[PDB]
C-alpha cells in the first residue's frame, strides 16, 4: 500500500489492501481473480489503484519500478452482454502484451460487473473457462496470449465454475473494520480527526444495525463513506468541532427515502447528545445537495464533494416542484427518452449521452429521466471517481462495447427523478448506493396549512360545476372537470405549488394565507371554461363571487382571443426571465396559416412572424429540433413561436406534447443567446364532449397553462360578454 | 368555517376582540376550541401529551382559559362538546401538574414546560385561583444537574470507547441506564436531602464524576488525547472494570499531562517535544490558541501572558524548519539546474540542518538568515520539488525545444498527431501551459546568476502561479508522457484520420446501399445495410456496427466549440438515424410478405445535393432517382414508406378475408408458395407444404391449377397497366408522384409487376382449385356437451389436456387425423401470426367442410400474445363468420390466472371431456395403419404403423439395438435397400423444434429419397420441459413448423421412432409403444 502512490482521505481498511494485495500477485502471477463483495467493497477503486500503481520503470516506488507495467483493458458487463465482448476484450490485449516484453509488460481484462452477467440470457460467460487457460479459444495456445483477470462482481458469484481463480469473497464489513475505514478516510487533517474520532465507533453501530434491519438491500457502505466524508468536511470547514444540526442533516442526507426505516432516530439513539428537537425538510436538504458552498470545491482538488441526487416520488410529480422553487437563476436540461414516433432507441441515448457530456464539460447542471436504459452508461460517472490530469477531473463514460474517458466541470450536478415503486422493486442496489437518496413526492414540499388550502380550494372547486337551474328543462350535474376543463382530481396540488411560488415570500403573516388561497383560485378560474364562468351566476357558489369571478374573468385576466392574450402577456415584463412558457387549452379550430399571417400583422409591433408547428408530421424529433433551431436563428426580439396540437383526432398526439415540450424548452437553454426574449406558447384544441375533461391538469412549474375559448379574434360580437348579459336582443337594434 | 381556516394557519384568532356580547363570543370560542384541536385524520388522542404540546404552544389557549375563567357568565353557554372538551384539557393541565410538586413527572414534559416558560407560568398562575417560583427554579437546577452528569457520562463513554480496540471497560450498570431513552420518572433521580443526589445512573463514586468532569474539561483538546492514547498503550485484550483504569490508564495520563503543564509554565521545554507533540499544527494556530486555552481551563489560574508567547515560539519555529525545507528544495533545484551561481546565505542555514539543540527560546542570528525565505509559501515548494524529481523532463526539453517560440509551433505539430480523445486533445494544452508557467525558471535562467535575479525570478513565477494552482500536476502529467512527447516531433505518417475527420469525410462522399442481399444469409437489419466510402480509387466497405461504434466514437469527441464540427457530426448522426429508419420500415415490409421490395435496392449520397437512387429488379419498370438535400427527402421517403406499409398490411389482411386456404400458411410461406408455383417443375418441398392443402399434390395437379385459374381478361388487363403506367410516371415531374402511383398500381394489380410469381388472387384460387380437384373432405362432430355456436373453453389439467383434445378429436373415426390446421399447440413465446392464422381458418366462409379447429395450451401464450389475439378474434366475430364453427380451447386447471383463461371465464364449459385411455389407444393405433399396397418402412414394425416410442424403466437394454434389428429386418427383404436411417439426438433443455426440424429437412426435399427410410429420434435425459408439444406435433398432427420457412410433414411411409426413457408416465402410453426389460 505505501508503495503504492498516496491519495487523501483514503482509509486503510483490511479490505482495500488485501484487494489490491492480491490484485498485485495475481496479475504477476497471471492468475484470475474474482473479487466480490457489497457495495463499499473499494473493488474498484482497488482496480484504479493498480492500474495506476504497476507502471513498469517509470513507477513512484523502487519495488513498483522492479515490476511489471500492466495495461488493463476494460469491459463493463451489463446484464444484456455477449461472449464476443470479453473475446474481443481478451483478442485486445493479446495483441497488446504481442511484441512487448513478457517480464516487464502484461495486460490483463476487467469486467467490473461480471456477476451481472451470470445468468444474461445470452450465455456470455461460457467460454470464460477455456479463455482463462490457453489465452484464446478455436486456435493454437501460444505466448503473449496469457492474459490476467479480474472479475470484479458486486453481486454473489457462481463457484463452481470460477474455481480456477481466486475467490476474494470479501465478507460483511465488521464494526472494528468500519471504526478502522473511519479514522483511515479523516486521515487527510491529522487535527479534526482527533477532535470527531469519538462518532465514529456509534456510526458504525447504528449503519450495521440499519443495514441488519431491513431485508431489502436498500442501504451500503457508499452511503456510510459519504457520511463520513461529509461530517469531515462540515467539521473542517467550521473548524470548531460538530453541532448537533450538522450530523443530523449529513445522516438525513445519506440515508433516507427507505419508507419503514426511521434512520434518524436509529442514529440519535446511540448518540443521545447528538440530538435534535427541531424539524429539517427534504427541501433544504435538496437545496444543500444541489447547490454547493462557494467555499465548497474552492481548495485544491475535490477530495470531498456530494453524491448526485436521486429523488422518490409517485405519479412524476418531481419536476413540477423543482421547477417551481429550486432551479432558480439558470434551469437545468431536461433529458429524457423522446416518445415522438419512429425514433430509434440507439440514437436517442447516443444523444441524451452526448447532452450529458456537453453539460458536464460546460458545468450545467442535468436533470434525467429514464436509467432503466442508460444506467450501465453512467454509473462510472456516477461512481464520482475522477482520473485527475493537468488538475482537471475525468470520468468514464461508455457507449456498448467502447468506454471512454471525459472532461467534468468543478460546478456540475446531477439529478435522477424516478417514482417509488419502479426504484424500489426495479433500481439496482449498486445504482442506490451511488445515488443520494431523497423523497419529494407531494406532500413533503406542502405545508399542512398548504394541504389545508388544497382542502379547501378542491371543496371550492367542487361546488363550482355545481349549478342547479331551470333556465333548461334538462338535468345534467356538471363535473368539477368541466367547469374547471384539465382537473383530474389532483390540479388543486400543482395549482397551490404555483400559487406559493408565485407569492415567493413563503411565510406565514395570516396575510400570505388569504393571497395565496386567491392566487390559486384565480389559477384555476384561469382555466375556466367562458360557459361555467357565466353558469356561475346561479351555482353554489353564490351571486357576488359570481359577479367578482366574472369580472376577473373578462377584465383582469385575457381570455377573448389567442392575439388579444399575446398582446397582454407580451406587453408585460417578467419575473427577470429571458423566456416564459405558457400553455394554451382552446376549443376552436387549430390556426391553419394564413391566422399566423394575419396575427404577425397586428403583432407588426412586438413579435417576429409567430411559426405554428403540426405535431402529426413530425416523425423525428430532429425535425422539431431544427424547426427550432431556425426560429432562434431568424433575427429579431420579442420571438414568439406556436405549437398546435389538436387532441380529438385519430392521431397518436396525446402523450407526445410531453416530449416535444422539453424539446423546445431544452433547445432554448442549449441554443438561444443572451440578447433576445423568447415566447412559446403550446396550443391544444379540445372538444365538449368529454375530451375536455379526460385531458390532463395544470402542469406545473414550467409551463402557466391557461384556457382561451377560441383563438381568433371576433369582430362580430363584442368582446365582453357581461354587457351581452346586461342588454336584451331588443337593446341590441336601437338606433343612434 | 372562516375560525376553523384562521386556526389551521399558525396565527392568532383573538388577541384585544371587545366581545362583551357573552353568547355570541360562547359561540366562537366553541368553534375555536373545536377547530383548534389537534386532529390527526380524526380525533385520535388516547394520550396526555399531545394536549399539553398544544396547550403550550398556542397563543389563544392561554387568552381563552383567562377569558372564560374572568367570569362565571361564560363556560356556562359555550356548547355540550367545547364544554366537553375543555374540561378534558383542564383535567389533562391537572394531571400533568399535580406531577411537578412530585418526582413523578416525566423529563420530556419537563422540558417542554422549561422552553415554554411565559406560557406555563400563566397557565399555572391562572390555575392557581381555581408555589411557582421557587418550585420551578429548583426543578429546572435539578434538570441542570441531570444533564450535567448525564453529559459527563456521555463524554466518558466516548472516551473510553475511542480506545474500545485496545481495552474493553464493563461500565456497571450504565451501559443499559444509559442506552434507553429519556422517557422515565423524575422520581427516579432520588434527589435526596442531609444535599446529595443518586440517580438512575448509579456512578460507583463521586471520584469518577470528578474525572468525568475533568476528562469533558478537556474532552476536545487534542494534546489530551494524544497523551491518553499513549497512556492507553502501555496497557498492551483485557477486560478490566472502571475503578481499576483510574490510576491503571487515567491517572499516569493526567500525571504525564500535569507535569508537562508545569514545564510549559516554566517556558523551559525542549525542541524534543517541539518537533514530537507540536508535528501537526503546521500553519494553523487560532485554534491552537483556543487549544491552550482549553489547557489553562483545568486549573483555575489565570491566561495574561501564557499564550501569546508561547505560540510565538511555536510558529517562529514552524517558520524556521519551513524555512530549512525551503532552503533544501532550493539548492537541490539549483543543483539540478546546472546553474552554479551564489546564494552565500544558505550554508550556515544547512549547518544549522545539521546541528540540534535542546531549549524552547528563540535561532536568534538565523533571523536574517531566514529574512530571504519569510513567507515563500507552505505550498507551491512542492512545483519546485517537482522540478527537481523531474531531470529527465527538462533534459529533454533542451534536447529537443530550447526556445519559446518554436513552441507556439510544436504544439500545432502535436494538435493534429494527438488523438480524437478528450485526453489526447488535453494532453497537449496541459503541456503548452505547462511549459508556459515553467519558462519563468527554466528558459530566464543563465549558468551564473545572483541571489536578487534568482528571488526576482522566483517572484515573477510566483505571480504566474496565482491563477493556476495545479501547474506543478501539469508538470507531472506531462513528464509522464515523455514517450509522446519525443514521437510527436519525429512523427510519421499517421495513418488514422479521426472520428471526426472521417465524418466529415463520410458527409462528403458517403454511399448508402440497402441491397436485401441475394446470398444465403439472413434478412437481419445488420445485413441489409452497407456503407461506401470511396477516394485514390479504394473504397472501404462499413457495415452497421461499425457504423455505430462511428458514432459513438464521434459523439464522445472533445470540446471544440464551433459550429462547424457539432454541425457536421450531428448531420452526420441524422443521416445515419433516418437511414437505420428507412432500414426499419423496409424489414418491417420485407417481414409482411411484399414480393415488391424483395429485388429493391437503394442508393443514397450522402454527398450535398446527392439526392436518392431506387431500383426495383424488373425491367418493365426503369431505374428512379431525385435529387436535393438528403435529411427531407429520406423525411418523405420514410413516411410514404410507412403510409404503404399500412396500405399493405390492409390489403393483405382484406385479400386473406377472401380466399380461406391463402389463410393456411404465415406470410412469408406464402411469398415462398408465389415463388415457387410459377416453376415449370417446382422443388419437393412446396409439393410437400401443398401436400397439407391438396395432399399427395403433384406437378399435374399443380399445372391444372394454376392454368385453370387465370383469364386472359386478367392478360388484357395486365396488359392495359403496361400500356398505361409509363406516361403516368412521366405525368408526375418529381418522383413522389411516381413513386405514389406505382405504389398504388402495385397494390391494385400485383401480378403484372412480377410475371415470374403470383398475386394473392392468382394463389388463393390456385389454392381453391387444389382443394377443388382434392375430394372427400373432412367432417368431425363435437362431443356431447359442446357448444357449436361460441368459444368452447376446457380447463382439463397438464396431465390430461393432450388426451383430452385427443379424445374429443376421436369422436369421428375412420377420418383423416388432424394436421397443423385446426390443432394449435401454443408454446410460451408463440408468434401472434400463428394463433391469428387459427382463428382465420376456423371463420372463414369457404371450408367445404365441418371441422373442429382446437387451441391447446393457451395459457402458454404470453400476455401481449394472448391480448392480441383475443382482440383478433372479437374483430374477426365482429366483421363476418360463418355461425356453425367448432371451436375448442384447452388451458391448464391450475394455470387459470393467464389472460386467455381468465377472458373466457363467461365463455366457460365446466365439463372437461375426456375418453378412457384404450380408446384413445385404439383410436391412434388403429388410424396409424399403413394401408396395404403403399411400400412403407412401417411393413417390419409390429404389423405397418409407421410410428413407434420405444421405452424403458432403466437404460441399457438394446431399445436403440431393437430400432437396428428393425432397419436390418427391413433390409433383409427388399434387397438393394440403401435405406438411410437418420439419427438426430435432441439434447438441450428447454426442447426447440427448430433444431429437429433442420436435420429433417435434407431428406425428403429430393423425391429420390421417396424409398422407405426409417427415421429414428433419439433423446437424452436432460430434454426435461420439453418432450410433450414435440411428439405430439410431430407423430400426431404429422407437420413441423417454422415461423418463417418451410414445413415438413410427417408422411404416411416413413416410420418414425422416438426413444424416451424413464408426469409423463401416462402420455407415453398414448402411442403404439413399445418397452424392454433387462
Ligand atoms: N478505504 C476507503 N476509505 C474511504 N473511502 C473509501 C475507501 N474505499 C472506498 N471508499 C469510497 O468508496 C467509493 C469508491 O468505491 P468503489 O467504486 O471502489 O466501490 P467498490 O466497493 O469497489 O464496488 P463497485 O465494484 O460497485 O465499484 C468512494 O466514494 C470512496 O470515497
Ligand atoms: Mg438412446
Amino acid at each position: 500500500l505505501r508503495g503504492a502512490p498516496i491519495r487523501t482521505n483514503i482509509a486503510r481498511n483490511l479490505a482495500l489492501k488485501e484487494n489490491v494485495f492480491m490484485m498485485v500477485i495475481c496479475i504477476e502471477l497471471k492468475i484470475p481473480l474474482f473479487l466480490v463483495g457489497k457495495p463499499g467493497s473499494s473493488k474498484s477503486l482497488a482496480k484504479i489503484i493498480v492500474a495506476d500503481a504497476m507502471q513498469g520503470q517509470a513507477a513512484f516506488s523502487e519495488l513498483f519500478r522492479c515490476l511489471k507495467q500492466v495495461h488493463l483493458v476494460s469491459f463493463q458487463c451489463s446484464p444484456h452482454s455477449t461472449p464476443q465482448g470479453i473475446i474481443s476484450t481478451f483478442k485486445q490485449c493479446a495483441r497488446f502484451q504481442q511484441g512487448k516484453d513478457l517480464g516487464q509488460y502484461v495486460s490483463v481484462v476487467v469486467l467490473d460487473q461480471v456477476g451481472l452477467a451470470e445468468d444474461s440470457p445470452k450465455m456470455p460467460l461460457k467460454t470464460l473457462h477455456p479463455l482463462l487457460e490457453d489465452g484464446c479459444i478455436e486456435d493454437d495456445p501460444a505466448p503473449y496470449k496469457k492474459v490476467g483477470f479480474v472479475g470484479i462482481s458486486n453481486w454473489a458469484l457462481d463457484p463452481a465454475k470460477m474455481n480456477r481463480g481466486i475467490f476474494v469473497s470479501r465478507g460483511s464489513p465488521n464494526e472494528k473494520e468500519l471504526i478502522e475505514s473511519a479514522e483511515g478516510i479523516c486521515s487527510s487533517d491529522r487535527l479534526v480527526q482527533d477532535k470527531i474520532r469519538g462518532y465514529f465507533a456509534p456510526f458504525a453501530k447504528a449503519y450495521e444495525t440499519v443495514c441488519q434491519k431491513q431485508d431489502k438491500e436498500f442501504f451500503g457502505l457508499r452511503d456510510y463513506y459519504s457520511l463520513i466524508k461529509m461530517v469531515f468536511a462540515k467539521a473542517k470547514a467550521s473548524k470548531r468541532g460538530l453541532s448537533p444540526q450538522d450530523i443530523t442533516h449529513a445522516v438525513l442526507r445519506n440515508f433516507s427515502g427507505k419508507d419503514n426505516i426511521q434512520a434518524l432516530s436509529i442514529f440519535t439513539a446511540s448518540l443521545p447528545e447528538a440530538r435534535y428537537k427541531e424539524e429539517v425538510s427534504t427541501v433544504e436538504l435538496i437545496k444543500q445537495n444541489i447547490y454547493p458552498g462557494p467555499q465548497a470545491s474552492s481548495r485544491g482538488l475535490d477530495g470531498a464533494e456530494s453524491r448526485y441526487l436521486l429523488v422518490l416520488t409517485r405519479n412524476y410529480v418531481a419536476l413540477q416542484i423543482l421547477q417551481q422553487t429550486f432551479f432558480e437563476g439558470q434551469q437545468p436540461e431536461i433529458i429524457f427518452g423522446s416518445s415522438f414516433p419512429q425514433d430509434q432507441e440507439y440514437t436517442q441515448i447516443c444523444r441524451n449521452i452526448n447532452r450529458v457530456k456537453i453539460c458536464m464539460e460546460t458545468g450545467k447542471m442535468v436533470v434525467l429521466l429514464n436509467l432503466q436504459n442508460l444506467y450501465e452508461s453512467l454509473y462510472d460517472a456516477l461512481n464520482q471517481y475522477y482520473v485527475y490530469l493537468g488538475g482537471q477531473k475525468y470520468v468514464d463514460l461508455g457507449l456498448g462495447t467502447h468506454r471512454v474517458k471525459c472532461r467534468v466541470h468543478t460546478a456540475f450536478r446531477l439529478i435522477v427523478i424516478e417514482e417509488k415503486d419502479v426504484v424500489y422493486k426495479q433500481f439496482p442496489v449498486p445504482l442506490i448506493n451511488r445515488l443520494e437518496k431523497h423523497y419529494l413526492d407531494m406532500n413533503t414540499v406542502l405545508q399542512p396549512w398548504q394541504k389545508s388550502i388544497v382542502q379547501e380550494l378542491q371543496q371550492w372547486a367542487h361546488e363550482f360545476a355545481d349549478v342547479k337551474a331551470d333556465q333548461f328543462i334538462a338535468r345534467h350535474k356538471y363535473s368539477p372537470a368541466d367547469v374547471f376543463i384539465g382537473y383530474h382530481s389532483d390540479a388543486c396540488a400543482s395549482v397551490v405549488l404555483q400559487a406559493v411560488e408565485r407569492q415567493g415570500c413563503r411565510d406565514l403573516t395570516e396575510e400570505l394565507y388569504r393571497k395565496v388561497s386567491e392566487e390559486a383560485r384565480s389559477i384555476l378560474l384561469d382555466c375556466a371554461t367562458p360557459d361555467a364562468v357565466v353558469r356561475l351566476s346561479g351555482s353554489s357558489l353564490g351571486s357576488f363571487t359570481a359577479k367578482q369571478l366574472s369580472q376577473e374573468y373578462y377584465y383582469a385576466q385575457q381570455h377573448n382571443s389567442f392575439v388579444d392574450f399575446l398582446q397582454a402577456h407580451l406587453r408585460m415584463t417578467h419575473h427577470e426571465c429571458r423566456a416564459v412558457f405558457t400553455e394554451i387549452t382552446t376549443f376552436s379550430r387549430l390556426l391553419t396559416g394564413n391566422d399566423c399571417d394575419v396575427l404577425a400583422s397586428e403583432l407588426r409591433g412586438l413579435a417576429s412572424k409567430p411559426v405554428v408547428l403540426s405535431l402529426q408530421q413530425y416523425d423525428t424529433e430532429y425535425s422539431f429540433l431544427k424547426d427550432v433551431r431556425s426560429w432562434l436563428t431568424n433575427p429579431g426580439k420579442r420571438k414568439v413561436l406556436v405549437i398546435q396540437a389538436d387532441f380529438d383526432d385519430g392521431t397518436r398526439s396525446a402523450q407526445l406534447v410531453a416530449s416535444a415540450k422539453y424539446t423546445a424548452i431544452n433547445e432554448i437553454n442549449k441554443t438561444q443567446g443572451t440578447k433576445d426574449f423568447v415566447f412559446v406558447y403550446f396550443v391544444t384544441k379540445l372538444s365538449r364532449m368529454g375530451s375536455g375533461t379526460s385531458y390532463v391538469g395544470f402542469h406545473g412549474g414550467l409551463w402557466r397553462s391557461v384556457h382561451i375559448d377560441d383563438l381568433r379574434r371576433s369582430t362580430i360580437m363584442a368582446s365582453d360578454v357581461t354587457k351581452l348579459q346586461n342588454v336584451t336582443i331588443s337593446q341590441l337594434f336601437k338606433p343612434e | 368555517e372562516a375560525v376553523s381556516s384562521a386556526c389551521q394557519s399558525q396565527t392568532s384568532v383573538l388577541e384585544g376582540l371587545s366581545c362583551q356580547d357573552l353568547q355570541k363570543f360562547g359561540t366562537l370560542l366553541s368553534a375555536v376550541i373545536t377547530k383548534s384541536w389537534p386532529v390527526h385524520n380524526g380525533e385520535p388522542v388516547f394520550d396526555v401529551d399531545e394536549i399539553f404540546k398544544y396547550l403550550l404552544k398556542w397563543p389563544d389557549v392561554r387568552q381563552l382559559f383567562e377569558l372564560c375563567g374572568t367570569n362565571e357568565k361564560i363556560i356556562d353557554n359555550i356548547t355540550e362538546e367545547g364544554r366537553q372538551l375543555m374540561a378534558t384539557a383542564e383535567s389533562v393541565f391537572q394531571k400533568v401538574a399535580g406531577e411537578l410538586e412530585n418526582g413523578t413527572i416525566v423529563v420530556g414534559q419537563l422540558e417542554l414546560i422549561l422552553e415554554h416558560q411565559s406560557q406555563f407560568l400563566d397557565i399555572w398562575n391562572l390555575n392557581r385561583r381555581r408555589d411557582v417560583r421557587s418550585l420551578l427554579k429548583r426543578r429546572r437546577d435539578d434538570l441542570l444537574f441531570l444533564k450535567q452528569e448525564k453529559r459527563y457520562v456521555e463524554s466518558l463513554l466516548r472516551q473510553l470507547g475511542r480506545v474500545k480496540h485496545l481495552v474493553q471497560v464493563d461500565f456497571g450498570n450504565i451501559e443499559i441506564i444509559h442506552s434507553q431513552d429519556l422517557s422515565n420518572k423524575k422520581l427516579n433521580e432520588a434527589v435526596i436531602k442531609l444535599s446529595y443526589k443518586r440517580e438512575t445512573h448509579y456512578c460507583l463514586s463521586p471520584d469518577i464524576r470528578e474525572m468525568a468532569s475533568k476528562l469533558d474539561s478537556l474532552k476536545d483538546s487534542h494534546i489530551f488525547q494524544d497523551f491518553w492514547q499513549e497512556t492507553a498503550e502501555s496497557l498492551n485484550e483485557l477486560k478490566v472494570s472502571l475503578p481499576e483504569v483510574l490510576e491503571y490508564l487515567y491517572n499516569p495520563c493526567y500525571d504525564n499531562f500535569y507535569t508537562l503543564y508545569e514545564n510549559l509554565k516554566s517556558g523551559k521545554i525542549t525542541f524534543a517535544e517541539v518537533d514530537a507533540i507540536f508535528k501537526d499544527f503546521v500553519d494553523k494556530y487560532d485554534e491552537l490558541k483556543n487549544d491552550l486555552k482549553f489547557m489553562c481551563t483545568m486549573n483555575p489560574q489565570d491566561q495574561k501572558g501564557w499564550i501569546s508567547e508561547r505560540v510565538g515560539q511555536i510558529k517562529e519555529y514552524h517558520t524556521l524548519h519551513q524555512a530549512v525545507s525551503s532552503a533544501k528544495v532550493i539548492l537541490q533545484v539549483r543543483r539540478a539546474l546546472g546553474v552554479t551561481g551564489d546564494f552565500s546565505v544558505l550554508n550556515p542555514l544547512l549547518n544549522f540542518a545539521d546541528s540540534f539543540e535542546d531549549f524552547g527560546n528563540e535561532s536568534p542570528q538565523f533571523i536574517k538568515a531566514k529574512q530571504l525565505l519569510q513567507d515563500i509559501s507552505e505550498p507551491r515548494q512542492r512545483c519546485l520539488e517537482e522540478l527537481a524529481r523531474q531531470t529527465e523532463l527538462v533534459a529533454w526539453l533542451h534536447k529537443a525545444l530550447e526556445d519559446i517560440n518554436e513552441l507556439k509551433v510544436f504544439v500545432d505539430l502535436a494538435s493534429i498527431s494527438a488523438g480524437e480523445n478528450d485526453i489526447d486533445v488535453d494532453r497537449v494544452a496541459c503541456f503548452h501551459d505547462a511549459v508556459q508557467g515553467y519558462a519563468s525558471l527554466l528558459y530566464k535562467m543563465d549558468e551564473r546568476t545572483n541571489f536578487s535575479d534568482f528571488m526576482n525570478h522566483l517572484q515573477e513565477l510566483w505571480r504566474a502561479l496565482d491563477n493556476d494552482q495545479h501547474l506543478p500536476d501539469k508538470l507531472k502529467d506531462s513528464a509522464r508522457n515523455l514517450e509522446w512527447l519525443k514521437t510527436v516531433k519525429e512523427s510519421h505518417g499517421s495513418v488514422e484520420l479521426s472520428s471526426l475527420s472521417l465524418a466529415t469525410a463520410i458527409n462528403s462522399r458517403g454511399v448508402y446501399v440497402i441491397e436485401a442481399p441475394k446470398d444465403g444469409q439472413k434478412i437481419s437489419p445488420d445485413t441489409v445495410l452497407r456503407l461506401l466510402l470511396p477516394d485514390p480509387e479504394a473504397l472501404r466497405t462499413y457495415s452497421t456496427e461499425e457504423l455505430k461504434e462511428l458514432l459513438n466514437k464521434l459523439m464522445l469527441m472533445s470540446g471544440k466549440k464551433d459550429h462547424n464540427s457539432n454541425t457536421e457530426v450531428e448531420k452526420f448522426s441524422e443521416v445515419f438515424s433516418n437511414m437505420q429508419r428507412l432500414v426499419h420500415v423496409f424489414i418491417k415490409l420485407h417481414c409482411a410478405g411484399n414480393m415488391l421490395f424483395r429485388t429493391w435496392t437503394a442508393k443514397v449520397y450522402c454527398c450535398p445535393d446527392g439526392g436518392i437512387f431506387m431500383n426495383f429488379g424488373l425491367e418493365l419498370l426503369s431505374q428512379l432517382t431525385e435529387k436535393g438535400d438528403v435529411i427531407q427527402l429520406l423525411g418523405a421517403l420514410c413516411r410514404q414508406m410507412e403510409d404503404f406499409l399500412d396500405n399493405w398490411k390492409t390489403v393483405v389482411a382484406q385479400k386473406r378475408a377472401e380466399h380461406f386456404y391463402l389463410n393456411f400458411y404465415t406470410a412469408e410461406q406464402l411469398v415462398y408458395l408465389s415463388s415457387e408455383l410459377r416453376k415449370p417443375r417446382p422443388s419437393e418441398a412446396a409439393l410437400m407444404m401443398l401436400s397439407f392443402i391438396k395432399g399427395k399434390c403433384t406437378v399435374q395437379d399443380l399445372v391444372q391449377a394454376t392454368s385453370a385459374c387465370e383469364s386472359k381478361a386478367d392478360r388484357y388487363c395486365l396488359r392495359e397497366v403496361m400500356k398505361k403506367l409509363p406516361q403516368q410516371l412521366l405525368s408526375e415531374p418529381s418522383l413522389m408522384g411516381k413513386l405514389q402511383v406505382i405504389m398504388m398500381q402495385s397494390l391494385v394489380y400485383m401480378s403484372a409487376f412480377l410475371p415470374h410469381c403470383l398475386d394473392l388472387d392468382a394463389l388463393g384460387r390456385c389454392l381453391a382449385h387444389l382443394a377443388t380437384m382434392g375430394g372427400t373432405p373432412v367432417e368431425r362432430p363435437l362431443p356431447k356437451g359442446l357448444q357449436a355456436g361460441q368459444p368452447n373453453l376446457i380447463l382439463c389439467g397438464h396431465s390430461e389436456v393432450l388426451p383430452a383434445a385427443l379424445a374429443i378429436y376421436m369422436q369421428a373415426p375412420r377420418q383423416p387425423l388432424p394436421t397443423f390446421d385446426e390443432v394449435l399447440l401454443c408454446t410460451p413465446a408463440t408468434t401472434i401470426e400463428e394463433v391469428e392464422l387459427l382463428l382465420r381458418r376456423c371463420l372463414t366462409s369457404g371450408s367445404q367442410g365441418h371441422k373442429v379447429y382446437s387451441l391447446l395450451f393457451a395459457d402458454q401464450l404470453s400476455y401481449e400474445v394472448g391480448c392480441q389475439a383475443e382482440e383478433f378474434f372479437q374483430s374477426l366475430c365482429t366483421r363476418a363468420h360463418r355461425e356453425d364453427y367448432q371451436l375448442v380451447i384447452l388451458c391448464d386447471a391450475a394455470r387459470e390466472h393467464c389472460y386467455i383463461p381468465s377472458t373466457f371465464s363467461q365463455y366457460k364449459v365446466p365439463l372437461v371431456p375426456q375418453a378412457p385411455l384404450p380408446n384413445i389407444q385404439a383410436y391412434l393405433q388403429s388410424h396409424y395403419q399403413v394401408p396395404k399396397r403403399l411400400l412403407s418402412a412401417a411393413t417390419v414394425f409390429r404389423d405397418g404403423l409407421c410410428v413407434g416410442i420405444v421405452t424403458s424403466e432403466r437404460a441399457g437394454v438394446g431399445k436403440s439395438l431393437y430400432v437396428n434389428t428393425l432397419h436390418t429386418k427391413l433390409k433383409a427383404k427388399l434387397r438393394d435397400e440403401t435405406v438411410p436411417l437418420k439419427i438426430i439426438r435432441l439434447t438441450e433443455p428447454h426442447l426447440d423444434e427448430n433444431q429437429v426440424l433442420s436435420a429433417l429437412l435434407p431428406f425428403l426435399k429430393e423425391k429420390y429419397q421417396k424409398m422407405p427410410v426409417i427415421f429414428h429420434i433419439d433423446i437424452s435425459t436432460s430434454v426435461q420441459t420439453g418432450i410433450p408439444i414435440f411428439l405430439f406435433k410431430l407423430l400426431i398432427l404429422q407437420y413441423l413448423m417454422d415461423i418463417n420457412g418451410k414445413i415438413w410433414r410427417r408422411s404416411p411411409g416413413h416410420l418414425y421412432l422416438v426413444e424416451i426413457p424413464q408426469p409423463l408416465f401416462k402420455f407415453l402410453d398414448l402411442f403404439p409403444k413399445v418397452t424392454c426389460r433387462p
